């Protein structure tokens, strides 16, 4: 029999994983502060990694990679991409980004900006922060002075990023979207891409002239339900799944989801996770880690994929919880603690 | 160095103590006349813990035998190993204690206690470095119960920084001599709460049930009960008496087993208990050890929580397998260990098995479930005291009801203190 | 030449000290009777090995050591063992009754009665020194003597030898090899009281030594004898610079200078490679690149923790055997490109290297195979604070219920010393965090 | 990657390689020990008083 503890009550994914583990009859849940566990479903913040793997005779597993925050913080991801030669300052799939404090790149940011507007180029940028949730601390603007003055009002560190001014628009609707991919990295550092993703679509016509109405520009599920009056019109909950999206690409653009988009997505996922593997791998450590990631992508009108951000504690689409959470138990948990056709694509390396 | 002084008081205390000395004398190679005839110097490496070396290569138990009537000690002196005891260490009176704690503690025992302390002092003075005392007694009679706890108080006065441990037989209505046993036991328990460092609670009903249900003895006798106790005492003291993992005197052992001074009442057990030549695997040994049927306080450990646990394995076996099995029982019993004493389950192995067994295991539990034992006694006490029944036997020896009221409150406080650490 | 005096306190300190001096004698060609044929100056010193051995007119080489235990059975083994002729009786101090795993009993109750005798025996060794540099102190964190009497000795050593360095080799408590339960108390209590008095302390977690012995030596159930022989190899690597010709870490002061920029943060992490079973019939010898890369594997560290998630303040590489600088630098270059090695901003990203050409000596009949080259890395990384966080948490669990506290109060200690010591540890954890996290 | 401070002898050699540039008095101890001894003595006196009652 196996023992596990729950320390993040707000996790929809691992509330379901915990439920499945009990329904096996071979897993037992202990109090959150009992140290004699096999599996820790850990807290989002300040997980005590230093106390894992010191209980004699217990193989201990945790659902977070210590150090994975560098990929999953906006300011931290920018620094990782600019300073890692595997990714480099020339990385073609990440938008031009700069870290700004209220080190800092404010002078370099204005430098590339000066060359941009002087050359009559598109000069719209979006400033965002990690500490800003619910799509509130976002500003899209083509005036640099307005972006920088906005940053100093807020307290936290910010990232200014080139706003994809030419996004691929779904039809009908002339509407924006982003692609969420779920990625599971097991204790062996196998990278598993869940075969089901989701498009979080805007239910408003994309309007390049006016950035003040953020509803047509921001694809967040909370924002579309809260502000778009056309919410749910074209698809339920502004969520389009891969079968429909692939069928659309075939009918409209005579291409497939696999060819036009998913090859790039797999390339990007692999590049990010292989980059930080030496810093976070638990291969020869006294405890083991797995983690579920949520990658967010943008697609432009040339069918080029851009990475937007990586979420270290993603939720899942409602109609996909059962399949994915079972896959977590299969691939990440039961692989270390065995019990008494695959939904993942293994990205090899 | 690390000498122990052993005291046995009253009928039960002397009959169990005599069996204890029969058992460990066999393990150490000492014949009924004190001569060594073993085959291994491992038998002698720590022989001084319990035996004095008299010239002529005779080994003499550091044992004192106390009673307020002569009958049981006459039987010991005529027993199998009756000759090994120092004749000067038989201290007895003639009146008896009439199963009366007051006669043992206040009148008859008070007249005899000074001469007992003379012998204690004589044995202590010949110890290179006395590490403490052990007492065997019952709580339900008069001499072991009343005079035994009087002795403990006198020893604490004269030797205030010496460890005092007891093997204490708790009365049960199902294995009972007189109706006043709950009175004597309740009065004694408060003495133990204050003046012992470890008290091994041996419930006579548990011993009886083991003999009847597990050993298939249709009509158990006190002798059958006492074979379980002497075997348990041998196992509990294995690591003091033989070379092995533990380099600990009684104080170090108590320091690590007793987190709160009053909660020092231990639940012992051992394995195997079988009705025979079959080999016991380490899984079987470990599983039986933690089974309530192999424990001797008649308390269900699932009704409380373990503060500390120690287990002693005897025989030639895999240490790696012992570790693996101790981890398996802990995960099955994960609810029943307090999580605020880290690593509170400890094990020790001794290569030398007891007589007749290739391997065995002895269990020492400090569990809050022992409160069930004190609740039983408290109920039986109150059922009579509420009507002041049989009290005249005690007021006739100078006691008044107030001292009974205070003993009742003290026991109910002890129970209450166990309940508070079971809910933490 | 400047002498060093070793002090071994409690069971762990005495048995490790016994294992170290055996190895020193093998490394220096000293027989168990004290004679040393290669030493052509009879009764007279000034060589590097004289920092640890004095000499008699009869030509015997006597360890500059004191063994102290509050109970005699461990030191009695020294008195009757192979190297019994090495030590004179005055160097072996034993009490009657130990501290019962109770810091307060080792520090206050028993320590008060023996501290002056111990200082008198140490003074006798100091009087034979022309230029004493200081002390090496071996002890467990968990024992009552190892924790309680050591902290008292360390305080009085600061008084009596104020300008002398003091180094510790401390055994950090591991449940796998301990039958005690109160060791988190003793560890925090002794660390709090010793912190100001120790210039540099090498912590060895019995858990790490135990697992190395299991994995690399194929010992299913390691004993103290197995653990101590491995620990003595690491101790020998660290002290070799004091005992042989060299230019790195040639006196105790250099340990603080090279490894400890901040006084309180004076616990370097030791990593050792290679550990190879002697029972292994066929073994391929490891290169300089391979043993140096092994220095960045947590599985070879004396304390399990993850240096990738801390920052370095100093890093020393101590090689024994067939090693030349060119191969060290080639190995360092490759490792820097492949592993996460981040220093604090106010320190140079660099390595101080020492090479001793004599390969490691191993005890005949021991568990370790002889190798052609070995290395001990000493790095001051903030990752070792993981070991403080573990200990402090076990402390907090027991102390919130005042479990076992009465044993300490009963020996004359006050409850306030517990929280005073725990608050010092909280400040120490905070210091490591300020240094190591952005 | 610079080597500095190379010293060589018959027993070995040492060097540095750089990748990147950037107490209580005796009387006070006696006070502590004697204060603890007095708290022990006071606790023992209470025990002996309790036994005398
Ligand atoms: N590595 C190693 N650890 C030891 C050794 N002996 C004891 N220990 C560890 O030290 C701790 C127990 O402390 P001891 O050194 O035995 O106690 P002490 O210093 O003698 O003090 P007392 O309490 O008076 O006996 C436990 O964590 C043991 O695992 C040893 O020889 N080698
Ligand atoms: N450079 C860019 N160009 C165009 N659109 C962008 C953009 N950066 C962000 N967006 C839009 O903003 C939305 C939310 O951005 P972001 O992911 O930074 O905020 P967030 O982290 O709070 C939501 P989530 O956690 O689901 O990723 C995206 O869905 C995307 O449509
Ligand atoms: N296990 C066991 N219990 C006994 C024995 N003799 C008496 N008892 C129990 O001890 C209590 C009686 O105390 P006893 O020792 O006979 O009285 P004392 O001589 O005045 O101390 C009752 O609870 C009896 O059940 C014995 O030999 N073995
Ligand atoms: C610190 C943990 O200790 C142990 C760990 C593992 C296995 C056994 C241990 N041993 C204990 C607990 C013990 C005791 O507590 C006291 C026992 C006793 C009782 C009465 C008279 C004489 C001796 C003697 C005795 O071995
Ligand atoms: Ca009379
Ligand atoms: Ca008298
Ligand atoms: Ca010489
Ligand atoms: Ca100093
Ligand atoms: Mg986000
Ligand atoms: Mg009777
Ligand atoms: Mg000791």
């Amino acid at each position: 029999m196996y023992t596990f503890v729950v320390r993040d009550e707000n996790s929809s994914v691992y509330a379901e994983v915990s439920r499945l583990l009990l329904a096996t009859g071979q897993w037992k849940r202990l109090r959150k502060d009992n140290p004699r566990f096999n599996l820790m479903l850990g807290e989002r913040n300040r997980l005590p990694f230093g106390r894992l793997g010191h209980e004699p005779g217990l193989v201990q597993l945790v659902n977070y990679y210590r150090g994975a925050d560098k990929l999953c913080r906006k300011a931290s991801l920018v620094k990782l991409i600019k300073t890692s030669p595997e990714l480099s300052e020339s990385c073609t799939w990440f938008p031009e980004s700069y870290v700004i404090y209220p080190t800092d790149e404010r002078e370099v940011f204005l430098a590339a900006y000066n060359r941009r507007r002087e050359g009559r180029e598109g000069n719209v940028w979006i400033a965002k922060s990690s500490a800003g949730a619910k799509g509130e601390g976002i500003l899209i603007s083509s005036e640099a002075s307005e972006l920088l003055d906005f940053i100093d009002e807020q307290g936290q560190v910010h990232v200014i990023q080139k706003y994809l001014e030419k996004p691929l628009l779904l039809e009908p609707g002339h509407r924006k979207f982003d692609i969420r991919s779920w990625v599971l990295v097991d204790h062996l550092y196998n990278i598993y891409l869940y075969r089901e993703g989701v498009l979080r679509t805007s239910s408003e016509p994309y309007n390049s002239a006016n950035f003040q109405d953020k509803t047509c520009h921001l694809t967040n599920h909370c924002i579309q339900k809260e502000y778009s009056k056309n919410y749910g019109r074209y698809e339920e909950g502004n969520e389009m799944f891969f079968e429909e999206f692939n069928q659309y690409l075939m009918d409209a653009l005579n291409t497939t989801l696999e060819n036009s988009i998913l090859l790039q997505i797999k390339h990007i996922i692999r590049s990010c996770l292989m980059c930080i593997e030496p810093a976070i791998s638990t291969k020869h450590l006294h405890y083991q880690s797995f983690q579920l990631f949520g990658f967010d992508f943008m697609v432009d009108e040339e069918l080029k994929v851009w990475l937007i951000e990586v979420n270290g504690a993603p939720a899942c689409a409602q109609k996909l919880y059962a399949e994915l959470c079972q896959g977590i138990v299969d691939v990440a948990i039961s692989s270390v603690f065995p019990l008494a056709t695959s939904i993942f694509i293994k990205l090899h390396h | 160095m690390r000498e122990i002084v052993h005291i046995q008081a009253g009928q039960c205390g002397n009959q169990i103590g005599a069996k204890f000395w029969e058992v460990i004398s066999d393990e150490h190679g000492i014949d009924p006349t004190g001569s060594y005839h073993g085959d291994s110097d491992l038998q002698l490496e720590r022989i001084n813990v319990y035996y004095n070396e008299a010239t002529g290569n005779k080994y003499v138990p550091r044992a004192i035998l106390v009673d307020l009537e002569p009958g049981t000690m006459d039987s010991v002196r005529s027993g199998p190993f009756g000759q090994i005891f120092r004749p000067d260490n038989f201290v007895f009176g003639q009146s008896g204690a009439g199963n009366n704690w007051a006669k043992g503690h206040y009148t008859e025992g008070a007249e005899l206690v000074d001469s007992v302390l003379d012998v204690v002092r004589k044995e202590s003075e010949s110890c290179d470095c006395l590490q403490g005392f052990q007492l065997t007694h019952s709580l339900g009679g008069g001499t072991g119960s009343g005079m035994g706890t009087l002795l403990i108080s006198k020893i604490r006065e004269e030797y205030p920084d010496r460890i005092m441990n007891t093997f204490s037989v708790m009365p049960s209505p199902k294995v009972s001599d007189t109706v006043v046993e709950p009175y004597n036991a309740t009065l004694s328990v408060h003495q133990l709460v204050e003046n012992t460092d470890e008290t091994y609670c041996i419930d006579n009903e548990a011993l009886y049930d083991i003999c009847f249900r597990t050993l298939k003895l249709t009509t158990p006798t006190y002798g059958d009960l006492n074979h379980l106790v002497s075997a348990t005492m041998s196992g509990v003291t294995t690591c003091l008496r033989f070379p092995g993992q533990l380099n600990a005197d009684l104080r170090k052992l108590a320091v690590n087993m007793v987190p709160f001074p009053r909660l020092h009442f231990f639940m012992p057990g051992f394995a195997p208990l079988t009705s025979q030549y079959r080999a016991l695997t380490v899984p079987e040994l470990t599983q039986q050890m933690f089974d309530s049927k192999n424990m001797m306080a008649a308390c269900d450990p699932r009704h409380g929580r373990y503060l500390t646990v120690a287990a002693i394995f005897r025989g030639r076996m895999s240490m790696k397998e012992v570790d693996e099995q101790m981890l398996n029982v802990q995960n099955k019993n994960s609810s029943y260990f307090v999580e605020w004493i880290p690593n509170n389950v400890k094990t020790a192995v001794c290569d030398i098995p007891p007589r007749g067994l290739k391997m065995s295991a002895t269990f020492i539990g400090n569990s809050t479930a022992i409160q069930e034992l004190f609740k039983r006694i408290s109920e039986q006490f109150t059922a009579m005291f509420r009507r002041k029944a049989f009290l005249h036997w005690y007021t006739g020896e100078g006691m008044d009801e107030m001292e009974f009221t205070e003993a009742e409150s003290n026991m109910n406080d002890l129970v209450s203190e166990y309940q508070q650490y079971q809910d933490a | 030449m400047r002498e060093c005096i070793s002090i071994h306190v409690g069971q762990a300190g005495v048995q490790i000290g016994n294992a170290c001096w055996e190895l020193y004698c093998l490394e220096h060609g000293i027989q168990p009777d004290g004679q040393m044929p290669s030493d052509k100056t009879i009764g007279g010193g000034d060589d590097s090995f004289n920092t640890f051995f004095s000499e008699t007119g009869a030509g015997k080489h006597v360890p500059r050591a004191v063994f102290v235990d509050l109970e005699p059975t461990v030191i009695d083994e020294v008195r009757t063992g192979t190297y019994r002729q090495l030590f004179h009786p005055e160097q072996l101090i034993t009490g009657k009754e130990d501290a019962a795993n109770n810091y307060a009993r080792g520090h206050y109750t028993i320590g008060k009665e023996i501290i002056d005798l111990v200082l008198d025996r140490i003074r006798k060794l100091a009087d034979q020194c022309t230029g004493l540099q200081g002390f090496l102190v071996f002890h467990s964190f968990g024992g009552g003597t190892g924790s309680g009497f050591t902290s008292l000795l360390m305080e009085r050593l600061s008084v009596d030898y104020g300008k002398k360095s003091k180094l510790e080799f401390s055994i950090y408590p591991a449940p796998q090899v301990s039958t005690a339960v109160v060791e988190p108390y003793n560890s925090i209590l002794t660390t709090h009281t010793t912190l100001e008095h120790s210039d540099c302390a090498f912590m060895v977690d019995n858990e790490a030594i135990y697992d190395i012995c299991r994995r690399n030596l194929d010992i299913e159930r390691p004993t103290y004898t197995n653990l101590n022989r491995l620990i003595s190899q690491i101790v020998s690597s660290i002290t070799a610079s004091l005992r042989f010709d060299g230019a790195l870490n040639v006196d105790l002061t250099e340990f603080q200078t090279n490894l400890v920029p901040y006084p309180r943060i004076h616990f370097p992490l030791a990593t050792y490679a290679p550990v190879i079973s002697a029972e292994k019939a066929y073994h391929e010898q490891l290169s300089v690149a391979e043993i140096t890369n092994a220095c960045f594997e947590p599985a070879n560290q004396m304390v399990k923790c993850d240096p990738r998630h801390g920052k370095y303040m100093a890093c020393c590489l101590l090689y024994r055997g067939d090693v030349v600088p060119k191969d060290v630098n080639a190995a360092i270059a490759t490792i820097k490109t492949k592993r996460s090695i981040q220093f604090v901003d106010w320190c140079p990203t660099g390595f101080k290297v020492g090479i001793n050409y004599q390969p490691p000596t191993v005890v005949p009949g021991g568990d370790l195979a002889k190798v052609q080259r070995a290395v001990c890395m000493l790095s001051n990384t903030t990752a070792i604070a993981e070991a403080w966080a573990r200990l402090d948490h076990k402390f907090d669990l027991m102390y919130a219920k005042r479990a076992f506290v009465h044993w300490y109060v009963g020996e004359g200690m006050e409850e306030g010393e517990f929280s005073e010591a725990r608050e010092d540890m909280a400040a120490l954890e905070k210091d490591y965090e300020e240094v190591g996290v952005d | 990657m610079e080597v500095i401070e190379l010293n060589k002898c018959t027993s070995g050699q040492s060097f540095e390689v750089i990748l990147k540039p950037p107490d209580p008095s005796l009387e006070e101890i006696q006070k502590k020990l004697e204060a603890a001894e007095e708290r022990r003595k006071y606790q023992e006196a209470e025990l002996l008083k309790h036994l005398a009652e």
